[PDB]
């Protein structure tokens, strides 16, 4: 009960005032949030356009 | 390492000069070396985000590598395949600038050996 | 000054602690502690002021070449690690006197008593007076020791902040 | 409401004088020492020995025991630089001379050797790290108009 | 929508399709469909609330305008209400000018985060647009002091245009 | 490193007196840095402040 | 400014109408309800300034100053109260009556748009300022306080007319939206150099300048609190506001006649701060922490460049609330001990709880701090002089050091350590003394979240 | 900064030799510690230098 | 038999090894007595206020003033304008300021030289 | 959890172009850490007790 | 700091419990009340060591001045209980 | 044995 009552007025609220800022005040306005973009590996698949690049060429097969 | 008292506490000419290798012609002394080639490509690396350091031969082993660890999340006690792949690449890459090197070194000897014959003897 | 027996006194007992500091060790600290002792056993009494001075300033000579660097100081003397750590929780007597009402009433009891203390020290103030401008010279006291009180009933003179001074630990 | 005459004067001249400034600041009449007349503002202000309170009896009953003060005392010209928190003339256990020895030699002789391991680096016997693609040429911001110098490297 | 994309692009993100090859299950999934039904929910619903209220009452505020005026090269000499219309106006183009680089240096913070390790490459019309800009209003507005005026900015400009036709005449001749 | 300091720690307890080297009360005064520095210049410019600075 | 000059006006009708147990109670509520008002000076244009008549217009540079001069007048009664609880009614009111034709003649000093109206208004806050100090000081040395206070104005002032005057004549106005337009460069001749100091050396005696600055520790010691606190809260300003007034007609001589004063501000910080090291009284400390960030104040103005004049401005509001808390401060236990020795009283944390808390942010905003304008305003000034010259970087490090020494150093000597055994009447804090302080304090940390209001006219 | 880790890292581990003050044994080791980080800084090894804070 | 010591100003003497508190003689220790006897009176004074419980204030200390007073009021009328005052004033007052304005002066005509034929870098310096 | 960066950084340090007087003093002080290391073991937990009789 | 306070019969019973482990007194006519100098026989360096065995069983120096003034076990008591001012 | 901690007035 102690703690189920920290985890509400300490990280539930908390979270509900920035996530409602974040996503209707601050990413509202050009580059306030700015993310890397995602790395993308020989061989994926593009979830935004179904784009599949080559996988890759061939290795000279080593061992060891 | 061991070759620093020959570089200071000996003959210079004997030992290379890491700033300026290599120094003599890249072909003369082999029968038409082949060209390094590069699994990997411009676009591949560019978009793997590889730092610039790692734009390397050896890529195309560490985007294998990335590849594992963020498709057997969470598996950290894993993909040690991969990583031996790229690592042994680099190890072998290592071992070419000392074979680099040691081409170096000796054709410095080479060139004291042909002057000090053409010269000692005129 | 000090005379010239306190000095030899003083400097054995900064000698035993410097030698205690390079030691560390309880059983070579005794093995040396007598040690050092039969070095002052060997010049007791032995008369001759003049040379008993020499022998002293020798060995205040030896014991400053010989002292260690950083000596073991209590964690509560000057120098130590916790020397006046609780200066700072010492709070004097006097501010109780400027107490707000409401916050004497939670100690009833402690104030009742307080109110016997300075009564008492109202009354016994002219003695206290008295007590000194009598056992005291006329060119003013040449000692800093105060006399106690000659009768029963009377305090000694200047107690007041002597016996009602903070203790050591307050909180 | 101190007077004029209980206040610092100026420096005195005759014996007598030098009388009543030693009972003016309480103290014997042998003990006090004026400052040297030299004309920077010192008047008939004792001079107290260059003493710091931290080297004062720690156990006598001080009126001022973070000073180390006695009420009534003449105080030390310079008692603010003196106080326990800022200059410390405590005697060392290394006479002040052997000290500066000491240090200046470690800092001179460790400033020297950095420069002699600076013009004799160490390095392991490796050639030049070899990057494809003229040196990353376009990774490193090479604009892509004006022609690299190719640069190739062959297998060794 | 929001802002236009024209004044600030964005490259279309691509974001790759999960792949796992491990059989244990990733966390982060769990968590983002925890998140999304005790966080991103009822912040919805309290903000679609709200932004109804907003659709009750609605009005309207307007970008004010300014029609150009005469600038402090048409103004008569000592002529101070002339001049004092084309200081005004100076002084709004002067403050738009420094937004005009913050927009460019906006960008290109940007992209230096947006392209990751890439950047050096991948980010180079956005350093030659913030190198032109920059130069373009450095050469309007630096040096001018504290008490800057069009009347000194213009100064700045026609000491920069008689060196720079003088050495057009030294090339001419060659 | 531990090889050293265990010999070396041992021989604290052989019963035998000592030595009081330099280089022994270099290491325990911190090399004089604080014992010079902050007694010297705290002087100077505390010095300069009264006689030159105010004065 | 007839909305903020009459109602000052008629706080004299109210004091000696009022009842005679009320005067502190009505002069302290309507003068802040003045100080209310203020804030409709805010309506602040990005092009133009508000130009309110023929005589009065605020930009932002007079804007900052008038609500800082409005709001310390309230507190300014606040802290008379203690001292003058023995004085004779009439007397009483006459003092409240300086105060106000003080503050009277500050609003119409830093909204005149005429420079000889601002010359009259300026040289008229001496009379308010020379009265309070000579006859409601405690010590001999105010008589001797108020002439050096009298003369060394004077001194700079007069010359300054003489300029002023013969530029009228020259350029046929001195409206300063005329001189915007009208101004003409200085050519380098020994007349100009001469006009160019008489145009200067009346605000470096003001700010003050090291050298000129032998009236400050007089003034700002020798005089009671209200007049300390502004002493050095707004009329040490006065010279910061007329200099960043008067360069606009002064160049390009600036160029080359600000060396010897950027030198003595440069080196006149490391000779002041160092001097508050050593001070043997706690108002004499504060008075000479002024000069040093003054000295910044003139370098400010000198190099002419939009983050000087942004910094300059920021670093005035800035100092003004902090040197007016340190003194308040400072009074709080003299008004307990009536000593001003720094040693006398120590430890005081232990007796005084609260008020040490109040030491410690006064402090911290003295050494700049960040966030605080304090450090905002002195941060713009280090980036500007670093263009100007990579090396003063050396000069700006070294202050800033000392600064923390000295600030810190009062700190520990009064509030910390053991407590003196024969002070006795330590008595709790009033809640008049730290209402006086967070009256400061909270304005002095609000701005910093909106610093733009602070930053004058080049924002 | 290669220099000025590998004076601190000696300079600072020599003075704890001798230091009796348990609290003041483990600063030395600190100053020692932080030595090591900015000779990692000075070889060109950022990575390293975070990773050692953090263990 | 061991190396003396030498005091420093920042080091003094230890008492112990000054070749003064082992010697008494009938004078020495006499005014010993003088300085207790004096310095013990003030004390008797002192501890005559302080432990009075009719006494609420600050026990003015005339030390404490004589000591503030010669610090800051009483300088100036003990002052004579002589070589060492001259020279020392000179040196600390003036001599700073012409350092500095060399150091600066010539910075800054340096600094204007490459700005004017265009060999300072300012390709992105647009805050002065 | 020190193996994992300290003996990573040494690694490099030494196989890195360097300088050499710098690298001497990184290895000299590492066997440093161990002395004053030990140092507290044995006067806090080897040994006999030295501290008063109630405690 | 969790430390158990001192009593009167503590301290008493560790004075003579430190002296009765002194090989230059007997143990059976070692009472409260007796003297140092001229009840047992001990010179006075065998009394400044024995302030040193008593500052290291209570850990806290006695002034030099104050040391040269115990001469009675009792004392000792006394001075030690008001220095760490214990009442009962 | 819980005894009178002497503080300043906190009422103030
Ligand atoms: C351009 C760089 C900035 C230059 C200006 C700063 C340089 C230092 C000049 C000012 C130093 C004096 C400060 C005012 C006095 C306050 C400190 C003080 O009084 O001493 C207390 C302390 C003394 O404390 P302590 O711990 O050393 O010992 C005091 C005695 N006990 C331990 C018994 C209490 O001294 C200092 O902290 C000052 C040391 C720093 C000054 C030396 C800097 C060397 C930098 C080398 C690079
Ligand atoms: C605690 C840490 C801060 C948490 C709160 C932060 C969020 C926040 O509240 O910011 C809101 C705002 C800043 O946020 P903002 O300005 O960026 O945006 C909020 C409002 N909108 C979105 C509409 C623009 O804080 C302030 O602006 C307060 C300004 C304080 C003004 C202080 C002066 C008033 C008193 C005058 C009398 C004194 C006169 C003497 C001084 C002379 C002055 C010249
Ligand atoms: C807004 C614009 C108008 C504001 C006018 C100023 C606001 C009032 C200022 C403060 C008034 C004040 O000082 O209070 C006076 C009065 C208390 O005085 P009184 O009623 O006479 O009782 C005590 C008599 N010993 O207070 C009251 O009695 C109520
Ligand atoms: C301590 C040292 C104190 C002594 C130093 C002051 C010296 C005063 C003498 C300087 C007078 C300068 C002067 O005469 O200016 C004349 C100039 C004439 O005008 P104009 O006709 O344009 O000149 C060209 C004509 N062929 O007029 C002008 O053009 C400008 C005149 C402006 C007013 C000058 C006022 C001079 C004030 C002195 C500087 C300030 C010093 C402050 C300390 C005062 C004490
Ligand atoms: C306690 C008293 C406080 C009051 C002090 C009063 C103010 C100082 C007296 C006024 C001094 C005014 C300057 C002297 C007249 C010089 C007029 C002149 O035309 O100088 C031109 C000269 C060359 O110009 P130029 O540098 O080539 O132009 C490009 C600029 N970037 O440009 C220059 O050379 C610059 C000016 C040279 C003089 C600077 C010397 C600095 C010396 C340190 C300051 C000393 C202050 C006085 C100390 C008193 C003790
Ligand atoms: C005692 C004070 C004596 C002052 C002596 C002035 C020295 C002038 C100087 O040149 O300082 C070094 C530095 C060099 O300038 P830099 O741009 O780095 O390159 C050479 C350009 N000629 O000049 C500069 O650019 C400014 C360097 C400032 C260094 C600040 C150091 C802060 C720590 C103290
Ligand atoms: C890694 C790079 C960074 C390294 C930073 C650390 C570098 C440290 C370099 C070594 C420093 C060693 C100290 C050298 C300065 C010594 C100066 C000195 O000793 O002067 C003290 C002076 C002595 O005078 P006095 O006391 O009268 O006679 C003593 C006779 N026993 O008494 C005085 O104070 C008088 C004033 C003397 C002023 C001398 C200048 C200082
Ligand atoms: C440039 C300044 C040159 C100063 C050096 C020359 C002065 C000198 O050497 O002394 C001359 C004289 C003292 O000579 P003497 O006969 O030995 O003593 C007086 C006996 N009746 O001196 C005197 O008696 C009168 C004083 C001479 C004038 C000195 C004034 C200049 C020195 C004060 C510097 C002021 C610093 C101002 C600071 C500005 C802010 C930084
Ligand atoms: C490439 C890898 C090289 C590794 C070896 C490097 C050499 C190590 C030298 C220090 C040995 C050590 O631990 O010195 C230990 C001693 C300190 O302790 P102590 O004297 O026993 O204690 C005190 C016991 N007294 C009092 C009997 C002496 O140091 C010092 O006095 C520090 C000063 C010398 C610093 C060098
Ligand atoms: C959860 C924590 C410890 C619980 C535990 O025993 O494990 C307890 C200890 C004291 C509690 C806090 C204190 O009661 C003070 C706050 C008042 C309310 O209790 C809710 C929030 C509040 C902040 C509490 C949150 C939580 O219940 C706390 C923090
Ligand atoms: C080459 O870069 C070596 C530089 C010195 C670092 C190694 C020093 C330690 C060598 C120990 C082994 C020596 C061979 C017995
Ligand atoms: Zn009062």
């Amino acid at each position: 009960y102690r703690h189920s009552i920290f985890a509400f007025t300490h990280v539930l609220i908390p979270v509900w005032i920035i996530h409602y800022y974040l996503k209707y005040h601050v990413t509202t306005k050009p580059y306030t949030i700015v993310e890397k973009k995602p790395r993308i590996f020989p061989g994926d698949t593009i979830l935004e356009t179904g784009e599949v690049i080559p996988p890759m060429k061939e290795f000279p097969d080593q061992h060891h | 390492g061991a070759h620093l008292a020959r570089r200071y506490l000996g003959d210079a000419s004997v030992e290379p000069d890491p700033l300026r290798m290599p120094t003599f012609p890249p072909d003369y002394g082999f029968p038409e070396r082949k060209e390094r080639e590069m699994v990997a490509t411009q676009q591949e690396m560019n978009d793997a985000q590889l730092v610039l350091q790692q734009r390397d031969y050896c890529a195309h082993y560490l985007i294998r590598f990335l590849k594992c660890k963020r498709d057997s999340f969470p598996n950290f006690l894993a993909c040690k395949h991969e990583r031996h792949d790229w690592d042994y690449c680099e190890h072998l890459d290592y071992v070419k600038r000392m074979k680099e090197f040691e081409r170096e070194r000796r054709l410095l000897q080479r060139k004291k050996r042909r002057e000090q014959r053409e010269a000692d003897m005129a | 000054y000090l005379t010239h027996q306190q000095k030899v006194l003083r400097l054995y007992k900064r000698a035993l602690r410097h030698l205690e500091s390079w030691c560390i060790h309880r059983d070579k600290y005794r093995y040396f502690a007598c040690l050092l002792r039969a070095r002052f056993d060997e010049h007791k009494n032995e008369k001759d002021m003049v040379k008993a001075t020499q022998l002293l300033r020798e060995a205040e000579e030896e014991f400053w070449h010989g002292q260690h660097p950083q000596p073991y100081i209590f964690p509560e003397s000057p120098g130590g690690t916790s020397y006046e750590r609780y200066e700072c929780y010492k709070v004097p007597e006097w501010c109780l006197d400027d107490w707000h009402p409401s916050e004497k009433a939670m100690y009833p009891d402690y104030f009742a008593k307080r109110e016997q203390w300075k009564k008492l020290r109202r009354e016994s103030w002219e003695r206290e007076v008295k007590q000194l401008q009598e056992e005291t010279p006329v060119g003013g006291p040449r000692t800093e020791a105060l006399p106690p009180a000659r009768k029963q009933g009377d305090l000694p003179p200047l107690w007041w902040h002597i016996v009602t001074r903070p203790r050591e630990r307050p909180m | 409401h101190i007077t004029k005459d209980m206040l610092p004067g100026p420096y005195p001249k005759t014996p007598e004088e030098r009388a009543a400034a030693a009972k003016k600041y309480n103290m014997r009449v042998e003990d006090y020492e004026p400052y040297p007349d030299d004309g920077t503002g010192y008047g008939d202000y004792p001079k107290l020995p260059d003493r710091s309170q931290q080297e004062r009896d720690p156990w006598y009953d001080w009126d001022h025991p973070d000073l180390r003060l006695n009420w009534g005392e003449p105080m030390h010209w310079d008692l603010d630089m003196y106080i326990r928190n800022r200059v410390d003339t405590s005697p060392t256990p290394v006479n002040w001379n052997l000290m500066c020895k000491h240090l200046f030699g470690f800092v001179a002789f460790m400033l020297f050797m950095f420069w002699v391991g600076e013009t004799y680096p160490a390095y392991q016997p490796v050639g030049p790290k070899q990057y494809p693609y003229n040196n990353l040429y376009l990774e490193r911001g090479g604009d892509p108009n004006k022609e690299p110098e190719p640069v190739v490297h062959y297998e060794i | 929508d929001s802002w236009d994309k024209d004044v600030y692009p964005e490259p279309p993100r691509r974001t790759p399709a999960p792949s796992p090859q491990t059989s244990l299950p990733n966390p982060i999934t769990y968590l983002t469909k925890a998140f999304d039904l005790l966080v991103d929910r009822p912040v919805t619903l309290v903000r679609e609330f709200i932004e109804r209220q907003h659709a009750k009452n609605k009005y309207y505020y307007y970008h004010r305008e300014f029609r150009r005026v005469p600038d402090i090269t048409e103004c008569q000499e000592k002529d101070v209400l002339c001049m004092f219309e084309a200081e005004m106006q100076w002084r709004r183009d002067y403050k738009v000018d420094q937004e005009i680089v913050n927009i460019i240096q906006e960008r290109l913070k940007a992209c230096q985060q947006r392209e990751g390790e890439s950047h050096r490459q991948n980010c180079a019309k956005e350093l030659e647009q913030f190198t032109q800009v920059v130069k373009a209003y450095q050469d309007r507005y630096h040096d001018l002091g504290a008490h800057y005026s069009a009347r000194k900015c213009l100064a700045k400009q026609k000491q920069r245009m008689l060196a720079e036709r003088k050495a057009a005449k030294e090339a001419a001749a060659a | 490193g531990f090889i050293l300091a265990l010999e070396i720690s041992n021989m604290t307890k052989n019963l035998k007196y000592h030595y009081p080297s330099n280089a022994f009360k270099f290491s325990t005064l911190l090399g004089y840095f604080p014992t010079i520095m902050h007694r010297l210049a705290p002087y100077m410019n505390l010095s300069m402040s009264q006689k030159s600075a105010s004065s | 400014m007839l909305k903020y000059i009459i109602p000052t006006i008629m706080l004299m009708p109210l004091t000696w109408l009022s009842k005679n147990n009320m005067i502190w109670v009505n002069s302290t509520a309507h003068s802040l309800l003045i100080s209310f008002t203020s804030l409709l000076l805010m309506n602040q244009f990005g092009d133009n300034s508000l130009n309110f008549s023929l005589l009065f217009f605020s930009d932002s540079l007079s804007t900052p100053l008038l609500i800082l001069t409005m709001w310390l007048l309230p507190l300014m009664l606040m802290a008379s109260q203690h001292h003058l609880s023995k004085e004779n009614l009439t007397r009483k009111k006459l003092f409240i009556t300086m105060l106000i034709s003080l503050q009277l003649f500050l609003i119409m000093t830093f909204t005149a748009m005429e420079l000889i109206l601002f010359y009259i208004l300026f040289e008229a806050t001496l009379v308010p300022t020379l009265i309070i100090i000579t006859r409601w000081g405690n010590q001999t040395e105010r008589l001797n306080a108020g002439l050096y206070f009298l003369f060394y104005t004077l001194a700079g002032s007069l010359p300054l007319l003489v300029a002023l005057i013969y530029i009228q004549n020259t350029v046929g106005s001195l409206n300063f939206l005329m001189l915007q337009y009208w101004v003409q460069p200085v050519h380098n001749s020994w007349s100009n150099v001469f006009m160019w100091l008489a145009c200067m050396m009346a605000f470096m005696v003001k700010m003050p300048l090291y050298g000129l600055h032998l009236w400050l520790p007089k003034a700002h010691v020798e005089a009671p609190i209200a007049g300390s606190m502004v002493l050095a809260a707004v009329l040490l300003k006065l010279g910061g506001y007329g200099m960043l007034r008067i360069t606009l007609i002064l160049n390009p001589m600036t160029d080359f006649m600000a060396y010897p004063f950027i030198m003595l501000s440069l080196w006149g910080m490391i000779m002041t701060s160092s001097i508050c090291l050593r001070q043997t009284d706690l108002k004499s400390l504060i008075a000479y922490s002024s000069v040093s960030h003054m000295a910044l104040v003139i370098v400010a103005i000198l190099i002419q460049t939009p983050w000087s004049y942004m910094g300059a401005t920021a670093l005035m509001i800035a100092h003004g609330l902090t040197s007016s808390m340190l003194f308040c401060l400072a009074n709080s236990n003299y008004e307990r001990i009536h000593s001003r020795t720094m040693i006398l009283a120590r430890g005081l944390q232990t007796l005084l709880p609260l008020m040490a808390t109040w030491w410690l942010l006064a402090s911290l905003t003295n050494l700049a701090l960040p966030p605080t304008i304090n450090l905002i305003g002195e941060l713009f000034v280090v980036m500007s002089t670093f263009s100007w010259s990579n090396i003063t970087i050396i000069l700006m490090g070294v202050n800033m050091v000392i600064t923390a020494l000295y600030s810190l150093y009062m700190l520990i000597m009064t509030q910390r350590g053991k407590y003196t055994y024969h002070i006795n009447n330590i008595s709790p804090s009033f809640t008049r003394e730290n209402a006086l302080m967070s009256l400061h304090i909270l304005p002095l940390l609000l701005l910093t979240l909106n610093p733009k209001i602070i930053l004058g006219p080049l924002y | 900064t290669l220099c000025l880790g590998a004076i601190t890292t000696l300079f600072t581990a020599m003075c704890a030799l001798t230091q009796n003050d348990i609290k003041k044994i483990i600063a030395f080791s600190t100053s020692s510690q932080l030595g090591l980080m900015m000779v990692t800084i000075g070889i060109n090894q950022p990575y390293l230098a975070f990773l050692h804070i953090c263990t | 038999s061991f190396p003396k010591y030498e005091a420093s100003r920042l080091s003094s003497l230890p008492t112990t090894l000054d070749p003064a508190e082992y010697d008494i003689s009938s004078e020495t220790r006499k005014a010993q007595a003088e300085r207790l006897a004096i310095r013990s009176r003030l004390k008797r004074e002192y501890q005559l206020q302080y432990y009075d419980p009719s006494r609420r204030g600050v026990i003015e200390d005339p030390a404490l003033v004589r000591w503030t007073y010669a610090r800051s009021a009483n300088i100036y009328p003990n002052f004579r304008p002589n070589t060492k005052t001259s020279l020392l004033g000179a040196l600390f007052g003036i001599g700073p300021l012409v350092f500095w304005y060399y150091v600066f002066k010539t910075d800054r005509d340096r600094k204007e030289k490459l700005i004017q034929e265009g060999k300072l870098d300012r390709t992105f310096n647009i805050s002065y | 959890t020190g193996f994992y960066s300290k003996d990573l950084i040494i690694e490099a340090a030494n196989t890195s172009y360097t300088n050499a007087w710098a690298l001497l003093m990184t290895l000299i002080a590492t066997s440093f850490t161990a002395i004053y290391s030990t140092r507290i073991i044995f006067f806090a937990l080897l040994g006999q007790p030295r501290f008063p009789t109630l405690v | 700091s969790d430390a158990p306070p001192l009593t009167l019969e503590g301290i008493k019973d560790r004075v003579l419990y430190v002296l009765k482990l002194y090989d230059k007194i007997d143990p059976e006519k070692l009472s409260v009340n007796s003297h140092f100098m001229k009840d047992l026989g001990l010179d006075s360096l065998d009394q400044v060591e024995i302030i040193m065995a008593m500052e290291d069983e209570f850990g806290f120096e006695i002034p030099d001045i104050d040391a040269e003034k115990l001469m009675c076990p009792q004392e000792i008591v006394d001075y030690i209980a008001d220095k760490k001012d214990v009442y009962e | 044995k819980r005894l009178f901690i002497i503080k300043p007035s906190g009422f103030y």
